[PDB]
């Protein structure tokens, strides 16, 4: 099928959780108080979490604003929809898909009863029982699903999520997470010109019942430059850094 | 078996048009043409689903040979809210927001928009800012259907409000320099609200069609000219009110919203100044004395883009929203001609 | 030509939901009869209900394909009707409508799973079509 | 030194490259470009812009003060600006949680839940006095005794409360000629309604809907033609029938209770409703109103810097503003920005 | 070829905008304050004004809503630590 | 005839509504809500197509009334690739770019992304330029299912390869002294990749 | 580059059937059998 | 599929017929995977000749 | 051979279609943009069959 790594056919970003990143065993990134959770990235926040939630979805206030920041530099001036010139096919506004729905609640409504799907009926007699063949049964009474209006809606419970397909997940080296160069502040800082630094990152994510890979991308810089001085002459000189070859 | 397979026939297609035309003509038709349903007991008001869901309309009404071939809307719907449907792209989207059910917990973010304060850059101090909230569901909600949701038993209780702030992590040095140039008084700050009107509705009693208007001597320096629309009063809720123990509607409201649709229903404008100085006058159009928006039968020579239109309304509106009309008429760059802008929404038809 | 998603079988029904009803009468426990109680005379259906069948989606495929290709096919493809009268000018309305065409010409099956223009239409003038909205438009604006 | 050399950072190509080269890409660009074979810089600036010192990005306040009244709220903060912070308004908004109920007239959309594809008349298996049974049995059992319906093996009879199943009927389409047939039937004692829109809540885990009264109280019904072993057994049962979102289309009977002529009503869905809150979620905060205005002032200072007017539109200003600036388009979640609309050829019928 | 003897009928529709007469003396956009608005005839005197419109009938009570198109400013001033003042002018239709 | 025609009914938009989500959500949900045929041979690898294909799902798992009046995706479908479906627009457009039929000679264009060379001006001389080509079907085809088409029988005979290279018909005087220019230190080309990052 | 592919027996660019599309998916062919 | 048992019979008839799974085959998106990159074993080369 | 874009056009013919068009072909064939490909023009109405 499509291969995500190769082709930008991503689709697991909701699977996120959160992120915490410490250079040095302690010192925690961003820190200095900046976010409202402050020790991490928190991506999404599940019911008792919701104050600090967003935009209709479990998304968080703190990743949609560094998400809008890394993108499009919007976030402390007000949220709005980017330019459409800036909200590419691979962005993360145009992918961002936060939706909702309600389910009965099989705590609250006193008459709940889990019904599966080999006693579900509902157009008996005029379909298949487990099967796309022959219609068989009788006309009756649907017993499936619960109406959740109307006078005798039951009671309900509402689940939000998000999908933010296509789109990878940013956090600049920028220290107001904002593209102000493509060689960042926090890029020339003191403290990262002259010593060296140990990083841990630690992802949570939502399990998945196979085995997956978490894609890192160091950002850095990929650069050659190529010297031509005789006929038939070619020469190159590589630089990628940090993370020199 | 001798002979052909026993085999029954359906027209496909004309079906499918049917129905489309059932779902969302016939029913959204305006109620003097449905009635009551036989041996069903219904509801007394006209105000309520109940009602709306059970008077009986005939398809013969939009059927499947309603004026076949033509691009023409229905002149019962002309004046029936389009946006009040359940084609209502954005609407039925911000109900899906929220869910599937009527049982909804909420959790929004709500925008300031008062032009004083929306873009206003606040320097240090501390400030008191306070605000005051709706509770009426005819306002804080909208229905397809525009039902009176007060008597048919939609309600909301606000449970918590919190006020978010959010700072550029600015250089401490600048930030303070910064601070104390905003505080001279040559660089004040200063807004415009984007409308830029004094708002004025006038009422228009049923079936009347002389609506005269009056402004009492004033000074008209840097007037900028007028804008006008038509709007039902049942979509209106009365101006400045805390609660208005009359509103029973709760579908678009184009006053506060921007769904016009009656524009169509003007026929002329004349302005006067000091009694008896007709604006423009200066023999300017076609028609001098007043501004003619459309003309029946009699006056077709002077109506134009192949509709009921008059020339003269066509270079006025092209005019004013575009600055197109003295070196010909032409489509507005796709840009200027924004969603509720003049050409982007005409439609001729005959 | 992507076919059609035609998977689950489309059935019609009979008004009642059932038809072929046996007459049957109301037994006890051994067994035997009753009556002033239960009629004597009850309408059941013994197994599944009378349907019938049809490919909704082959059949819209069928329809599209037939409306607005095998009748702008050329002329040489087509042929005049039987027991009835036609024009001898070829540029006339009542010879382009009453030509006939197979519609196996174009059928569901046509270039399965291609993208493909039928040779047949390639010199065909492809503006002369009552899916050309343009003129449909200016059709339209004269009236009906 | 290698940064430079590799143009991460320092001059840009103009300057580093030989002057000559400039000028003829320059002047060469429309015939035959040269710009994307030579690196240019960009580098953010280090100093005088953003605090490397300890601050939150975004501040939450709660309400210093809250007023109720039957028909709104106030809610009022304390917006603090620390000093060597600035903050722009366009940041603020209110966070607000609460619980709504749509009630019983919101229906999200078109159709039923309940039996669709059931023919709008046909009834549900049913019993009416005049006692006659209308019904169907589709399982096909090993035998029938007083003990219902055998289903496989010493004999196992069908479990009542749920079996037979009504979803579940002969697999193949010819005529079979079954001996010993089983289904359920609606006692005359449940009102008759059609299958389109039919819905009872299931009672048991197995998807049964009996009534229980706590015991089932299904009863077998045997039957055998007109001329000794029954051929049909029917498994009678009350079940809570609704119509949770249809309504009767043809009700042949002022009448009340089960007859022969209720097999005959026809059942067709409610009209949708979507129920939401509105675009920009307008109608939530007061704007010009003088009776409910919004304050933003000094807290030392008393003097309130918003002055609003019953003849500003606030609402229809922000509508206005964001069309000229964006693309309604698009939608944004988080303000409820998703402009009413309508279906074009629903507005004019094509 | 039965065709019956027909007659036309020709309208619009123009949904979402509104209908605008600018005050400016060829109606076209050449800067907010328009040309009109700056004419000694306005700068001195007060004037009265008439505007007669007339509309299609319908069935139920309706209402012109007729927006006088006008400067409607603020300037803010921040003087001091926690201190905001206003000057509001909308101009004309002043409060 | 005394009274009504003979009818049957069929709700058209429900059927069609039913086909839809039958064919494009119920078939592709993950396997472990699938069950095997009866009486029905299967492949006993979950990798190929008969496997894929004859895996039966029930209807009512994904029916009309699913989620009614909701905008929502399926939590069982949230983790399913969803690119790999037969809506894939741009890969049924490559597929029928070949054709509709399983055999095919085809002739394509390959183009250059390796960064360093990719807009590279290059100056006269003569190179050499090699490059290394895959031959595993499962790489160098895609399919909409995702099936291991090395046991499914696609296969691919790679016969020819051939470099082309266009130039600017550029004045010689000028290409001389473009040439001339190019060849100093000074003016030494530079290009980064775009992605720029190194990837673990 | 030009060469031959096959994309082997699992290739299929359509929803559907080729044949006998509007028959009834349990309509029977005229046929034959012993009993 | 009615039977188990092989051959024609009264049960065979039957039957039902399902059409195939759609799957479209083709190469990737901008040839994705045709020449390798990244792969120290299989290198591309430009160099001059001598 | 000579023929490209997966049809029975010619390289030669493509490369003059969209150098005529879009001043396209010494420096790599791509999309034009889309403000120059308008109704008229080559690229927008180029459809490759097989």
């Amino acid at each position: 099928g499509s291969i995500p790594y190769l082709d930008g056919t991503f689709y697991l970003n909701h699977t996120f959780k959160k992120v915490a990143i410490t250079f040095d065993s302690s010192v925690s990134w961003p820190g200095n108080d900046r976010l409202l959770t402050p020790n991490e990235f928190e991506i999404k926040r599940s019911v008792d979490g919701e104050g600090y939630n967003v935009a209709q979805c479990n998304m968080t206030k703190d990743w949609f604003l560094v998400q809008m920041l890394a993108n499009y530099n919007i976030g402390y001036q007000g949220f709005y929809i980017p330019e459409s010139y800036k909200d590419r096919m691979y962005s993360f506004f145009r992918n961002f898909q936060p939706m909702s729905r309600q389910v009965v609640d099989d705590t609250k409504y006193k008459d709940y009863q889990q019904v599966g799907i080999l006693h579900q009926h509902n157009n008996s007699g005029f379909v298949g029982y487990l099967a796309p063949t022959m219609r068989e049964g009788q006309a009756y009474p649907a017993n499936f699903p619960y109406p959740l209006i109307g006078k005798t809606a039951v009671d309900s419970i509402t689940q939000k999520k998000f999908l933010c397909d296509r789109t990878l997940w940013r956090i600049p080296f920028s220290s107001n997470f904002m593209s102000m160069g493509a060689l960042t502040d926090l890029g020339q800082n003191l403290l990262y010109a002259n010593s060296a630094h140990a990083l841990d990152m630690t992802f949570e994510v939502d399990p998945m019942d196979e085995p997956t890979l978490l894609y890192v991308l160091f950002e850095v810089f990929d650069v050659v430059r190529v010297h031509r001085p005789h006929r038939g002459v070619i020469e190159t000189v590589y630089l990628r850094t940090p993370f020199s070859a | 078996r001798v002979g052909n397979n026993f085999a029954m026939e359906i027209n496909l297609n004309a079906n499918l048009w049917r129905n489309f035309l059932y779902s969302n003509i016939a029913l959204y038709l305006p109620d003097k043409l449905k009635y009551s349903p036989s041996n069903v007991k219904i509801s007394d008001n006209p105000n309520t689903y109940d009602y709306m869901n059970k008077r009986v309309v005939a398809p013969g009404l939009v059927d499947c040979y309603i004026n076949l071939g033509a691009r023409w809307s229905l002149d019962y719907m002309d004046n029936v809210n389009p946006f009040n449907h359940h084609r209502n792209a954005g609407l039925r989207y911000r109900s899906m927001l929220l869910g599937n059910g009527r049982y909804v917990p909420f959790h929004i973010q709500v925008p300031q928009k008062f032009f004083a304060i929306k873009n206003l850059l606040l320097l240090p101090g501390s400030y008191t800012y306070e605000w005051n909230f709706r509770k009426d569901v005819n306002m804080v909600l909208q229905s397809s259907l525009g039902n009176d949701l007060r008597v048919d038993g939609a309600s909301i209780k606000f449970d918590s409000i919190c006020l978010y702030a959010t700072f550029f992590p600015m250089a401490h040095n600048t930030a303070s320099t910064l601070e104390a140039m905003l505080r001279n008084d040559t660089n004040d700050q200063s807004f415009n609200d984007y409308l830029s009107a004094a708002n004025m509705l006038y009422p228009i009693p049923a079936n009347a069609t002389n609506v005269p208007i009056s402004i009492p001597s004033r000074n008209w320096a840097a007037f900028r000219g007028w804008a006008f629309t038509r709007l039902k009063t049942k979509e209106t809720p009365s101006l400045g009110s805390g609660y208005d123990p009359y509103y029973t509607y709760s579908g678009s409201i184009p006053y506060l919203d921007g769904t016009f649709y009656l524009n169509h229903t003007f026929k002329k404008v004349a302005i006067t100044f000091d009694s008896s100085v007709s604006w423009p006058g200066n023999d300017r159009l076609l028609t001098p004395n007043e501004f003619e928006i459309k003309r029946s039968v009699d006056g077709e020579g002077y109506n134009v883009a192949q509709c009921n239109m008059t020339k003269d309304w066509f270079l006025v509106q092209m005019l004013a929203n575009y600055n197109i009309g003295y070196q010909g008429f032409y489509i507005p760059e796709s840009y200027k001609d924004r969603m509720y802008s003049f050409f982007r929404n005409f439609q001729p038809m005959s | 030509n992507h076919g059609t998603e035609d998977e689950l079988p489309n059935y019609c029904f009979p008004l009642g939901g059932v038809i072929n009803t046996e007459t049957l009468t109301k037994v006890k426990p051994g067994w035997e009869k009753d009556a002033t109680e239960f009629s004597d005379k009850n309408e059941i259906r013994v197994g599944n209900n009378f349907a019938m069948e049809i490919n909704l989606n082959a059949n819209l495929w069928r329809n599209f394909l037939y409306s607005n290709i095998a009748l702008y096919l050329p002329d040489k493809l087509k042929y005049s009707p039987s027991n009835v009268k036609i024009s001898d000018n070829p540029n006339t309305y009542d010879y382009m409508n009453k030509r006939v065409v197979a519609p196996g010409l174009v059928d569901c099956y046509i270039n399965l799973g291609a993208r493909w223009s039928l040779d047949y239409m390639d010199n065909v003038n492809p503006f002369n079509h009552h899916r050309n909205a343009g003129l449909r438009y200016r059709s339209m604006l004269l009236g009906n | 030194p290698q940064w430079s050399y590799m143009h991460i950072s320092g001059q840009d190509a103009s300057e580093y490259l030989s002057p000559g080269l400039v000028q003829f890409a320059r002047a060469t660009e429309t015939y035959f470009s040269l710009n994307n074979k030579f690196r240019n810089p960009t580098v953010a600036p280090t100093h005088d812009v953003t605090t490397d010192r300890s601050q939150r990005l975004t501040l939450r306040f709660i309400p210093v003060d809250r007023e109720d009244t039957a028909y709104s709220y106030k809610a009022r903060f304390t917006l603090a600006v620390g000093d060597n912070r600035v903050l722009d308004m366009a940041s603020t908004y209110f966070d607000i949680r609460g619980v709504l109920d749509r009630g019983p007239t919101f229906k999200p959309y078109s159709g039923t839940a309940y039996n669709a594809l059931a023919p709008k008349g046909a009834p549900n298996p049913c019993e009416w006095d005049e006692t006659h049974v209308f019904g169907q049995a589709p399982y096909s059992g090993i035998n029938i005794t007083k003990e219902g319906i055998q289903i496989g093996v010493t004999p196992k009879y069908a479990d009542k409360t749920f079996q037979p199943e009504p979803q579940i009927g002969e697999s193949q389409w010819y005529e079979t000629e079954i001996n010993h047939a089983a289904g359920r039937v609606l006692k005359k004692t449940t009102p008759m309604k059609p299958c389109y829109g039919s819905y009872a809540k299931p009672t048991n885990e197995n998807g049964g809907q009996g009534i229980l009264v706590l015991e089932s109280q299904v009863e077998m019904q045997f039957f055998s033609t007109t001329e000794l072993t029954p051929k049909v057994v029917l498994y009678s049962e009350d079940v809570d029938i609704e119509t949770p979102d249809t309504h009767i289309s043809y009700m042949p009977t002022i009448k009340e209770g089960n007859s022969r002529e209720l097999m005959g009503q026809q059942s067709m869905p409610n009209r949708p409703n979507y129920i939401a809150f509105r675009d920009n979620f307008i109608g939530l905060m007061y704007y010009n109103s003088t009776g409910n205005m919004g304050v933003l002032a000094g807290q030392a200072s008393q003097l309130n810097a918003v002055v609003d007017l019953q003849d500003r539109n606030t609402e229809l200003s922000y509508q206005l503003l964001l069309d000229s600036i964006g693309d309604r388009t698009r939608y944004f979640s988080m303000w409820n920005q998703a402009v009413d609309s309508y279906d074009p050829d629903v507005r004019i019928i094509e």
